[PDB]
């Protein structure tokens, strides 16, 4: 609701909302391939997962949309959404990758309780940051020839 | 104008009743029932026997 | 009620579009306040019941009103989108202050003390609460609504358009005449009756 609200249509949102599945299942994928549970922790560290999908796939949509609106048609305009927002989404992956490997590296108190989420977070980014890289502005031309 | 904001955007206006009868039905199962409101005053009883 | 309003205003506009808005605005105004009640800690009982019952009368004349602005400024001769402009240029203020004098009415006479405060208070509040939130559900969806679903005098009739017509070709007629000769006749005795006012 908030999204179609947003966007001023009733199909856009179906393209962002399409994108979550992706990020649980690397950290689904990252949490079978060692020992390791389902646990409330491990639970906790998809929603942030979640969050950055969303935060990813909405405002690409938005710069396609905006140069839309300008007169290029979908393939050039969702090339060039693709294309000038590789810098910041690059940045923030490695940000975020690189700020979690102490916590899957953790011993004393509490290391457990880290731990999962740490590996979690960790195997999850990369599959987040992947999918979004490749697979919205193919969501987004989809969804603009469906309607026509 | 207010008014003008919503002609334009009916989607926004959709999206608002949606949420107001969304709010509306799930606030509507947990509200208590009876015939009558509160109107007896409280009153405490002590019993015993000899 | 609702489907007699929805009957009255097909006899009485003789068009199959206008008889949406109600549709959609009597049950919204009626859901979104039970929410309300929630807040303030109340429980239902006959006395709310009965205030929904009785504040549905309002809901119906507000959106009556609307509707039948938008209608007339369409019957004027401009365009849906106009027409509309030019309805709500003339509304909003008098909603406000109909909301307001509704709530200054309702709100105080729920302090009584005693049993007649305790019967009162329940109805006021609820009513009070239908009422804003029927204030609020008539500023934004119903221009929207018809700005969107009506059309205009000289567009091509549709189906439905068609069998309506069909069906119902001379009632509409007589009804307008009949209508017509008694809105002269009001007029000339409201101009009869302001001309001696001691």
């Amino acid at each position: 609701l908030v999204l179609a609200a947003q966007y001023e249509s009733l199909t856009l949102p179906l393209a962002v909302i399409l994108i979550v599945p992706m990020g649980i299942l690397a950290a689904l994928t990252g949490v079978w391939l060692t020992a390791g549970d389902n646990n409330i922790f491990t639970q906790i560290g998809l929603m942030v997962l979640v969050g950055l999908a969303c935060k990813n796939a909405i405002l690409i949509v938005e710069f396609a949309r905006e140069l839309e609106m300008q007169g290029a048609t979908a393939f050039k305009a969702a090339v060039e959404a693709s294309r000038l927002r590789l810098r910041p989404i690059l940045m923030t992956s490695i940000a975020f990758i690189m700020g979690v490997v102490p916590l899957v590296t953790s011993t004393g108190a509490g290391s457990e309780m880290r731990h999962a989420m740490g590996v979690a977070v960790f195997f999850g980014m990369i599959g987040v940051t992947f999918f979004g890289l490749f697979l919205t502005p193919a969501f987004y031309v989809l969804i603009r020839s469906l309607n026509s | 104008n207010i008014s003008k904001f919503f002609i334009d955007r009916p989607i926004f206006a959709g999206v608002l009743s949606v949420l107001i009868l969304l709010a509306g039905l799930l606030s509507v199962f947990q509200l208590p029932i009876s015939e009558y409101p509160e109107v007896v005053p409280p009153s405490v009883v002590v019993r015993a026997q000899y | 009620a609702i489907a007699l309003v929805v009957v009255v205003v097909i006899l009485f506009l003789q068009t199959w579009r206008a008889s949406i808005i109600p549709l959609l605005a009597v049950p919204v105004s009626i859901i979104g306040t039970f929410a309300l009640m929630l807040a303030f800690g109340y429980s239902i009982n006959a006395l709310s019941l009965f205030g929904m019952v009785l504040a549905i009368g309002i809901v119906v004349d507000d959106a009556i009103v609307v509707v039948e602005n938008v209608e007339r400024n369409i019957e004027a001769g401009l365009n849906p989108r106009e027409a509309t402009y030019r309805a709500m240029r003339e509304v909003s203020g008098p909603i406000i202050a109909i909301a307001l004098t509704l709530v200054a009415v309702f709100v105080p006479l729920a302090f009584m003390t005693g049993l007649t405060g305790q019967f009162y208070k329940q109805f006021a509040m609820t009513i009070a609460i239908s009422t804003v939130i029927s204030a609020f559900n008539s500023l934004t969806l119903s221009p929207a609504l018809a700005a969107l679903l009506l059309k205009g005098h000289d567009a091509k009739p549709d189906a439905l358009t068609r069998i309506m017509n069909r069906v119902f070709g001379r009632f509409f007629a007589l009804f307008n005449r009949v209508f017509s000769r008694a809105s002269d006749r009001y007029s000339q005795g409201v101009s009869r009756v302001i001309s001696h006012k001691a």
